[PDB]
């Protein structure tokens, strides 16, 4: 899935 | 066409726009290699992001005017930092 934490980074801007 | 879809000027908030920037990724159809793109994953209810205009789900293709489309999380993160009281995000929709 494309929506996973993997290499899917995420951070609050 | 570069220039066809308006920016999201959000407003500062402190600190934080009033979303969540995700460095989604889809692999290419041919090679191992992969085709990372910047979408904002939450807007809080009500934030100045949202207010702005801001969604999730959609495809930040630029940022400030910059192209982001092939920096890192971090890259693109910063530069919205940089923008300083207001930042126009370019948002295009996210079909794959």
């Amino acid at each position: 899935p494309f929506d996973e934490d993997q290499h899917t980074q995420i951070t609050k801007v | 066409g570069g220039s066809m879809r308006p920016p999201i000027i959000i407003h500062r908030a402190g600190k934080k726009y009033g979303f969540t920037l995700r460095a989604i990724r889809v692999y290419m159809g041919d090679s191992d290699v992969y085709t990372v793109h910047h979408m904002v994953w939450h807007v809080e209810d009500g934030g100045p992001a949202s207010e702005a205009g801001l969604r999730q789900g959609d495809l930040i293709t630029h940022v400030n005017g910059e192209p982001v489309h092939g920096l890192v999380h971090t890259e693109v993160v910063e530069l919205i930092l940089k923008s300083g009281n207001k930042v126009a995000i370019s948002t295009t929709p996210l079909e794959n």
